[PDB]
């Protein structure tokens, strides 16, 4: 599913 | 008012201060951006994008190395949204994901 | 239970086939304000009882009965006279507010 990520 | 949107799915951008904060919220049964009251936003939800973190799909794990903090073991990411591989942590990775990347041995 | 916990499948059944009137709550584990006022439903219950049934649907167990009457923001009740809603409530309250809105409903008919 869904991964997070710091605001790149 | 008070109540919570079932329909959130991701914060975007932020403009207020304090308790008094409000947020621009995609909808997962709508699509349309409008902007609301932090109050109305689940906690989960909020804590994410606070912690400045983003929602995306990930292609694949390319690397692993040991963290910065020489604590936490860190992943390295391929994401479908776009081209760049990005460093996170285990825990904000895809746990099915990263038993792929045994198979590489 | 003096209170019903419905599902998706049970809902046609428990509700639109029913007598009398049938207060439903729209709520998850996830939801603050949703807990905010489940004390007050149990107390409703037993003041209400036999004039009132009390109904609630976890929307994360059931996500197929809410949009059916579009619920966008929960708590929200649901009063139902026979098989069809005559009012409803969305956000938290107070015990007073929940009985005037509850008095107000089932005197007029
Ligand atoms: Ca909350």
């Amino acid at each position: 599913k869904r991964s997070k990520r710091k605001r790149t | 008012q008070v109540f919570e949107y079932a329909e959130v799915d991701e914060i975007v951008e932020k403009r207020g201060k304090g308790k008094d904060v409000e947020y621009l919220v995609r909808w997962k049964d709508g699509g349309d951006c409008e902007w609301v009251k932090g109050v109305h936003v689940a906690e989960d939800v909020a804590k994410d994008y606070e912690d400045g973190l983003e929602y995306a799909v990930a292609e694949s794990v390319i690397g692993k190395r040991v963290g910065d903090d020489g604590k936490t073991i860190e992943y390295l990411v391929k994401w479908t949204d776009m081209s760049d591989a990005t460093w996170e942590p285990q825990d904000n990775v895809d746990s099915t994901l990263v038993l792929l990347y045994q198979q590489q041995q | 239970d003096k209170i019903i916990h419905l599902t998706d499948d049970s809902f046609d059944t428990d509700v639109l086939k029913a007598d009398g009137a049938i207060l439903v709550d729209f709520w998850a584990e996830w939801c603050g304000p949703c807990k905010m006022i489940a004390p007050i439903l149990d107390e409703i219950a037993d003041e209400y009882q036999g004039k009132l049934t009390v109904a609630k649907l976890n929307i994360d167990q059931n996500p197929g009965t809410a949009p059916k009457y579009g619920i966008r923001g929960i708590p929200t009740l649901l009063l139902f006279k026979n098989g069809e809603v005559a009012a409803t409530k969305v956000g938290a309250l107070s015990k007073g507010q929940l009985k005037e809105f509850l008095d107000a409903n089932l005197a007029g008919s």
